[PDB]
């Protein structure tokens, strides 16, 4: 992302829906659901914020943290191996390795039996209030914006209160905007096309960067000169 | 020497293969550069393989 993500409220949200008169019914509460629809439905990891918990496995199982949403790596405590993915159907079950994890609910299944672990992952930033808190890119804003517009047109062409040009209308620059907006938040910095060129231009190629926490992914490869 | 009482050495002799008293550029120091990448596209070939 070339912008940096400087954080609002949810209400900034609705002083640009409510310019609308068909849209003048909205609620927070309203605005608070669509937004989250919308930023699962986008999935811009951007939006979410990263933290680093060290939870304790007491037999291949560990609790999980409250705000946790997507496991960036689970690694372990004292030597920093990064654990990869539980394929095993028999796991922590005897009969009569490399280190996974396997995560369902507040639970995460590990390979190992008594361990501290550390699971880097991404949360949902809140307010004072435990409320969402979103970008306030003018480009994230806008499709929140016609997000929101399209549910609400939906609901009201359902009910037969909307011509099917106005929704036609919506449905297209809603679709524009998401692609936009979806661009403007994966396209990379200068600052991480540098690291994206340190990967890419490799002579010895570098295969194993899932083993550090991804920490040497962006090094700049040198050659000696013979 | 017969001549001179100062002219003397040890046991070892020998030489460096060297160019105008320089430190000597041997055959190997020429030829372990296209040996570094040799070892370096040939790891590329057997990622290639495996995969």
């Amino acid at each position: 992302m070339v912008n940096n993500i400087n954080w609002v409220k949810l209400p900034v949200i609705l002083d640009r829906l409510l310019r609308h008169p068909l849209l003048t019914d909205l609620n927070l509460e309203t605005a608070i659901q669509y937004t989250l629809d919308f930023i699962s439905a986008m999935g811009l990891p951007n939006v979410y914020v990263d933290k680093i918990e060290t939870i304790d496995i007491k037999e291949y199982r560990g609790e999980l943290p409250c705000d946790l949403i997507s496991i960036n790596q689970v690694r372990l405590h004292k030597n920093g191996i990064a654990l990869r993915a539980m394929t095993d159907n028999f796991n922590a079950y005897p009969t009569h390795g490399e280190p996974s994890f396997k995560t369902q609910g507040r639970v995460i299944f590990t390979s190992i039996k008594h361990e501290k672990v550390d699971i880097s992952y991404k949360a949902i930033m809140l307010d004072d209030e435990g409320l969402p808190l979103i970008p306030d890119n003018p480009i994230f804003l806008k499709t929140l914006e016609l997000y929101i517009k399209k549910e609400w047109f939906t609901i009201l062409f359902d009910m037969g209160k909307i011509s099917p040009a106005v929704l036609n209308n919506t449905q297209q620059e809603y679709a524009f905007k998401a692609g936009q907006c979806n661009n403007e938040f994966v396209i990379p910095s200068v600052s991480e096309m540098e690291a994206i060129t340190n990967m890419w231009n490799q002579l010895i190629p570098r295969v194993t960067e899932f083993r550090r926490g991804f920490k040497n992914l962006g090094d700049k490869e040198y050659i000696r000169v013979h | 020497r017969l001549n001179n009482p100062s002219r003397c050495h040890f046991g070892i002799v020998g030489s460096i293969y060297n160019l105008n008293d320089s430190r000597p550029f041997s055959l190997v120091d020429m030829m372990k550069p296209y040996n570094y990448l040799y070892d370096a596209i040939h790891d590329r070939l057997n990622k290639a393989i495996a995969s």
